């Protein structure tokens, strides 16, 4: 369903919560989408994590609260991609143990 | 009294979001979160009462700005 079509606050809150549970793990949702600047090919882009854009039809208060929480998905995705890069023999025992 | 007294429970719907220092559909911060604008359709008495309640919101927002800004910047241990 379109986000603008829904007018009730409770429905919007539940929908954004359902979409947010997956966002916190780094996945896209129906109403939270990756920014066009995020290129998975680039190493630095993967390490720094993806930036998310929130659908313009969300309620203003819910949009602000979501914009605060979105950063946690960014950190998780960045760390998960950090492990898959820095955990090899060429980066030494210190970095490997930190990846642990 | 309802027919003879006009004013916007609806306030309590959007009040928690304003108290936590966040923008609201009917209350909007401005000037780097230093003032809060009470909308039209809030007659004298309710506005006068809210002016006391909103003291907590603005003060908490200022404290949150300070905490978020100086979290890991200051070098002195005391601060």
């Amino acid at each position: 369903p379109l986000l603008s079509q829904i007018s009730n606050l409770n429905i919007q809150q539940a929908l954004i919560i359902r979409e947010l549970l997956f966002t916190l793990l780094g996945h896209e949702g129906h109403y939270i989408q990756y920014s066009k600047r995020y290129d998975p090919t680039s190493q630095i882009s993967r390490i720094e994590g993806p930036d998310y854009k929130i659908a313009k039809n969300l309620d203003i208060s819910l949009k602000v609260i979501t914009k605060k929480l979105v950063k946690f998905g960014k950190f998780y995705s960045g760390l998960k991609s950090f492990i898959q890069v820095f955990d090899n023999n060429k980066f030494g025992k210190i970095v490997q143990k930190f990846c642990s | 009294i309802e027919p003879y007294y006009d004013t916007l429970q609806t306030i309590l719907t959007y009040l928690p979001y304003t108290m936590l220092g966040s923008d609201s559909k009917i209350f909007t911060f401005s000037n780097n979160y230093t003032r809060l604008e009470i909308p039209k359709d809030i007659n004298n008495s309710f506005s006068s009462l809210l002016r006391e309640v909103f003291e907590f919101a603005i003060l908490y927002k200022q404290l949150a700005i300070v905490v978020d800004r100086y979290k890991g910047t200051l070098v002195s241990a005391i601060k």
